[PDB]
RNA sequence: ACCGUGAGGGAAAGGUGAAAAGAACCCCGGGAGGGGAGUGAAAUAGAGCCUGAAACCGUGGGCUUACAAGCAGUCACGGCCCCGCAAGGGGUUGUGGCGUGCCUAUUGAAGCAUGAGCCGGCGACUCACGGUCGUGGGCGAGCUUAAGCCGUUGAGGCGGAG
RNA sequence: CAGGUGGAGCCUGGGAGUGAGGGCGCGAGCGAUAACGUCCGCGUCCGAGCGCGGGAACAACCGAGACCGCCAGCUAAGGCC
RNA sequence: GGGGGAUGACCCCAGGCGGUAGGGGAGCGUUCCCGAUGCCGAUGAAGGCCGACCCGCGAGGGCGGCUGGAGGUAAGGGAAG
């Protein structure tokens, strides 16, 4: 409600060029070394994950 | 009108500082809902159109009928004692086919009830010609108990 | 009897809203940006017709004055020497006559430059 | 061989077999017009004067016609005037046939 | 019958001499070259020109006291960022700028303005690429 | 032939949601899985089962198998919105609009020679 | 309903189909919703249901754009895409020329003066009775009825006080 | 007394709007032989010609009164590296 | 305006046709009434969405395609929310 404000409403031109950087980047994946499934990197992939450290089995 | 609408007189908003804009009453006319400007109230549309003038109208109206032998005085009918089935049997022997509009202009109150439901016949006592009857139907036929009383009405 | 604005209103506004495609931004969505930019449209055209004639002759005059430049001519003089050599020709349009016929147009620098010299 | 003629306050560059529109002329479809009005020859060497005095080329009126209509409007701001008229040009159209040189 | 205009035509090289040459009044001619408004077949909207090569650059002749009393301005976007650098040194300096910005100012403004000033390359004395050809003139 | 399905009136806000889809659109529903599964936004969980129908409806439904399809078509449109008043001070009271969508996942069938 | 202590103020909100025949059963889902099946002449008539415009938001495609600068258009040319035998036309825009929004109020506004986010719908020269001109007709040293009375399928006539 | 047939004049009537002007030239008053000042007079343009050309840009300075179309021609002011 | 006796809305000829406040003149469209016991309409009303086409100076009127699914309403007049 006040001091400053926008003089002119933003054109969609101008708006959707603000979104221009708003593009999402999918989740960076690897091949789980026992299980086929996928699983992201340096986590204990959730199906059995590891060997030496616990796994948080699913077995 | 803004007076006969069923809202309150109140103000609406203080009239400055509101930021709003500025009014009065919501039955003003610039608010949905509100009173109707200058729309229509009961009024009466006759006049008196000068005798003199009904008269002629009345006549010339006849006349343009006859001047192109659309008109036909008749005698007593035959087909009486009202029924459309009778009368629309006479209506033949007398050339009325049904093929063009007729005026029966006549006092006989059963020769009245016999035409009236032709879809081409509008029926008409004769003090009660006008010209406007005249002029939509095509044929004009009257009896001769009925020329009189118009014949007396012109002049 | 209440004659409602019904229909009509709708109609104007999309006469003009399709004399005004392709515009851009609101221009061409807002009836009224759009009736805006088709008065403006309106005068262009009409003032810009008035002036594509002005600079076309103008072109064709740039064009001549460069081919008989190439025969030791100004075109104010190559001018000058078709109007006393009574050539009321060229229509300065037709000096593409310069460029597709250059030897019809050597041979009018000739008569060109014959009279008045 | 082309011809430089002369229609309508109009220069143009007729070859034979070709079409050209000019402005109206007064001359039903059927007819055959010569421009006794020409200007240039195509083997050149005959240009002199306004016109050559010989000279002439014939063309067919092909029919007369209207332009599309192009909509020259008016509108003078803050004073409330604007003005909407639609223009057709009429023309004629014709087909060069020969040129008499 | 519309008005005739040119296909992709030829892309030709001019070479000039520069040395003795007063300067604004070589300057016309090469813009006019720039924009071949000397072809017949000239048109506003292409860009049907000439390259034009220039070699002695740095001999431009010119009059009056334009040496010491002729100015070129520079304004950076910063306070007080307004230089002035009279001819003398920009010659002694930067050559080939003294007659590059000549033709910079004559060529028309606006994208094909620019691009026609490209065809143009200034050098200080003799020397440059001999790819295209030449033709040298006055 | 493509299989499609459609989540109407998910009570999630469409510019949200849009983004994930993006994630999506043209991937193999093998990847498509995998993206959503570890993919962090609220967005991911409607977009899931709305691909995952969509496949169902694939095979049960229009013979396609399961292994030979990929999303060729994916969109969320803006269905209404839910209207609500938040108070605010002096008295002010404006209103928050909580946002529908309407989620559109439609399969194709892998060129697969 | 809601607002107000109270007197009081005071809204929004209509429409599936001829007929519920208002979608058994199956699949995905916790549901919601959707996909087949089925009903129907029609299901983008599926109950957030006739028609379903505009602003507004999307997905796909054509053209176009990262050394250019502007009331955004216009006039030219050229490219690329589409229609057509054809000549021609439609779409887009690279460059070049020209170019100071609309309304309002003012001596004067692009104006750094007012009003307007945009779209749709509502929104302002009326009616009565008198008057004064003009005009279309009737009758003209005359012209005309008012209230009423009679008549009347929305039929007219009478009524001379004035 | 003559020429002058003109969107001239005169007479009777219906409808108005305007009664805030402004720049420039010329003639004066006021002012300071100040003001894009002010007040009159005679003219003009802008007003309403913010349409067109020139004057770099610019209501009133110069040119010129825009019914429409033309990828024709002659000119006005002003210009022609 | 003057002609040619078609007397208009025809062909000639010659002129005028920037414009605010305003005056005047012609038209277009919307709702309703007479025309309607009629005519158009499921072989598709109104409305909607396109159109590079046709007619008109223009307001508009056609015509064709798609949508829509039950109304619409000539010529000539009449009245206005
Ligand atoms: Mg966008
Ligand atoms: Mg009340
Ligand atoms: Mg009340
Ligand atoms: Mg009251
Ligand atoms: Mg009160
Ligand atoms: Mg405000
Ligand atoms: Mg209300
Ligand atoms: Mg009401
Ligand atoms: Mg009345
Ligand atoms: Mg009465
Ligand atoms: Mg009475
Ligand atoms: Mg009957
Ligand atoms: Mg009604
Ligand atoms: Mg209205
Ligand atoms: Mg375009
Ligand atoms: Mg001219
Ligand atoms: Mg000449
Ligand atoms: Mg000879
Ligand atoms: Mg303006
Ligand atoms: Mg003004
Ligand atoms: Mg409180
Ligand atoms: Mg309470
Ligand atoms: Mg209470
Ligand atoms: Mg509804
Ligand atoms: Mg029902
Ligand atoms: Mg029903
Ligand atoms: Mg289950
Ligand atoms: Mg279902
Ligand atoms: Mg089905
Ligand atoms: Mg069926
Ligand atoms: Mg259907
Ligand atoms: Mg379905
Ligand atoms: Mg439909
Ligand atoms: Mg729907
Ligand atoms: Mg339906
Ligand atoms: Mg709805
Ligand atoms: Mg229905
Ligand atoms: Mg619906
Ligand atoms: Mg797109
Ligand atoms: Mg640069
Ligand atoms: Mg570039
Ligand atoms: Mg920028
Ligand atoms: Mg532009
Ligand atoms: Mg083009
Ligand atoms: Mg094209
Ligand atoms: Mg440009
Ligand atoms: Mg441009
Ligand atoms: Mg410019
Ligand atoms: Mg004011
Ligand atoms: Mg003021
Ligand atoms: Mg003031
Ligand atoms: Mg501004
Ligand atoms: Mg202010
Ligand atoms: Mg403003
Ligand atoms: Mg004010
Ligand atoms: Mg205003
Ligand atoms: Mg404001
Ligand atoms: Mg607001
Ligand atoms: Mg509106
Ligand atoms: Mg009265
Ligand atoms: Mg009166
Ligand atoms: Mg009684
Ligand atoms: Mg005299
Ligand atoms: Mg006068
Ligand atoms: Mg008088
Ligand atoms: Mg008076
Ligand atoms: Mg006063
Ligand atoms: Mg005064
Ligand atoms: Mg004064
Ligand atoms: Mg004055
Ligand atoms: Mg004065
Ligand atoms: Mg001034
Ligand atoms: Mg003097
Ligand atoms: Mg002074
Ligand atoms: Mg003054
Ligand atoms: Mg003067
Ligand atoms: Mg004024
Ligand atoms: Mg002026
Ligand atoms: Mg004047
Ligand atoms: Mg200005
Ligand atoms: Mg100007
Ligand atoms: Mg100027
Ligand atoms: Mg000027
Ligand atoms: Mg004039
Ligand atoms: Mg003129
Ligand atoms: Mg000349
Ligand atoms: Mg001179
Ligand atoms: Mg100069
Ligand atoms: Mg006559
Ligand atoms: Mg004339
Ligand atoms: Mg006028
Ligand atoms: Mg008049
Ligand atoms: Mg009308
Ligand atoms: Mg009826
Ligand atoms: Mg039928
Ligand atoms: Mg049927
Ligand atoms: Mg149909
Ligand atoms: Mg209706
Ligand atoms: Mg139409
Ligand atoms: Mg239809
Ligand atoms: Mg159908
Ligand atoms: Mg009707
Ligand atoms: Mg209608
Ligand atoms: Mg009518
Ligand atoms: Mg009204």
């Amino acid at each position: 409600a006040k001091h400053p404000v926008p003089k002119k409403k933003t054109s969609k031109a101008r708006r959707d060029a603000r979104r221009s950087h708003h593009a999402l980047t999918p989740p960076t994946l690897v091949p789980c070394p026992e299980c086929k499934a996928m699983k992201p990197p340096h986590t204990v992939c959730p199906e059995c994950g590891y060997y030496a450290g616990r796994k948080v089995l699913e077995v | 009108t803004r007076g006969e609408v069923a809202y309150s007189g109140r103000k609406i908003w203080p009239q400055k500082h509101t930021g709003r804009a500025r009014h009065g009453d919501i039955g003003a006319p610039i608010f949905v809902g509100g009173g109707v400007v200058f729309g229509p109230k009961p009024r009466d549309y006759s006049y008196t159109l000068p005798k003199k003038v009904r008269k002629k109208g009345l006549a010339m109206a006849v006349a343009d009928r006859a001047r192109e032998g659309k008109l036909l005085l008749v005698e007593a009918f035959a087909g009486v004692n009202g029924k459309t089935k009778e009368f629309l049997a006479w209506a033949k022997e007398a050339g009325l086919d049904g093929s063009e509009s007729v005026l029966l202009v006549t006092g006989n109150e059963l020769v009245r009830r016999a035409a009236r439901n032709l879809p081409w016949v509008v029926t008409l006592a004769p003090e009660g010609l006008n010209v406007y009857d005249i002029v939509r139907t095509e044929r004009l036929v009257m009896d001769l108990d009925a020329w009189e009383v118009f014949q007396n009405r012109i002049g | 009897p209440r004659a409602k604005t019904g229909v009509v209103r709708r109609r104007k506004h999309k006469k003009i809203l399709k004399l005004a495609k392709g515009y851009w931004g609101l221009r061409s969505k807002s009836f009224r940006k759009a009736r805006e930019t088709l008065f403006a449209a309106g005068n262009y055209a009409y003032a810009h017709r008035k002036r594509r004639k002005r600079d076309f002759r103008r072109l064709w005059i740039v064009r001549i004055n460069a081919a008989c430049r190439q025969h030791g001519l100004n075109y104010s003089t190559f001018i000058h020497g078709l109007k006393k050599a009574g050539i009321e020709v060229d229509r300065k349009n037709l000096a593409d006559l310069a460029v597709r016929e250059p030897q019809v147009f050597a041979e009018l620098v000739e008569r060109a430059k014959a009279a008045q010299g | 061989m082309f011809a430089i003629v002369k229609t309508g306050g109009k220069q143009y560059r007729v070859e034979p077999g070709l079409k050209l529109r000019v402005e109206k002329l007064d001359a039903e479809p059927g007819a055959t017009v010569e421009l006794p009005v020409l200007l240039l020859g195509g083997e050149k060497t005959v240009v002199g004067t306004p016109v050559v005095e010989g000279a002439s080329v014939v063309a067919e009126v092909l029919g007369h016609g209207r332009g599309k209509k192009i909509l020259v409007s008016k509108f003078k701001a803050k004073v409330q005037y604007r003005r909407k008229k639609g223009h057709r040009q009429p023309y004629t159209e014709l087909l060069i046939k020969e040129i008499r040189g | 019958m519309k008005t005739y205009v040119p296909k992709q035509v030829e892309p030709r090289w001019v070479l000039i001499d520069a040395e003795g040459k007063t300067l604004g009044r070589l300057a016309t001619k090469i813009a006019t070259l720039l924009r071949g408004k000397h072809r017949p077949d000239w048109t506003p909207n292409v860009a049907m020109g000439d390259f034009v090569v220039v070699v002695n650059a740095d001999k431009i002749r010119v009059t009056g006291k334009k040496l010491e009393q002729k100015i070129y301005t520079r304004y950076s976007g910063y306070p007080g960022g307004l230089k002035k650098i009279p001819l003398e040194k920009m010659l002694a300096t930067h050559p080939e700028r003294v007659l590059e910005h000549a033709v910079k100012g004559m060529l028309p403004k606006g994208p094909l303005g620019r691009r026609l000033f490209k065809r143009l390359k200034v050098y200080a004395g003799p020397d440059h690429p001999h790819q295209a050809q030449r033709p040298e003139k006055l | 032939m493509e299989a499609k399905a459609i989540a109407r009136y998910v009570r999630i806000s469409p510019r949200k949601v849009r983004l994930v889809v993006d994630l999506i659109r043209g991937k193999s529903l093998e990847e498509a899985r995998n993206i959503l599964r570890y993919t962090n936004k609220r967005g991911a969980y409607f977009v899931a089962k709305v691909l995952e129908s969509a496949a169902a409806n694939a095979v049960n439904n229009h013979d396609m198998l399961e292994d030979r399809l990929y999303v060729k078509a994916a969109y969320v449109d803006e269905g209404p919105a839910l209207k609500r008043v938040l108070p605010r001070a002096r008295g002010r009271a404006d209103i928050i609009k909580k946002r529908t969508s309407h989620i559109t996942v439609i399969l194709g069938e892998k060129h697969g020679k």
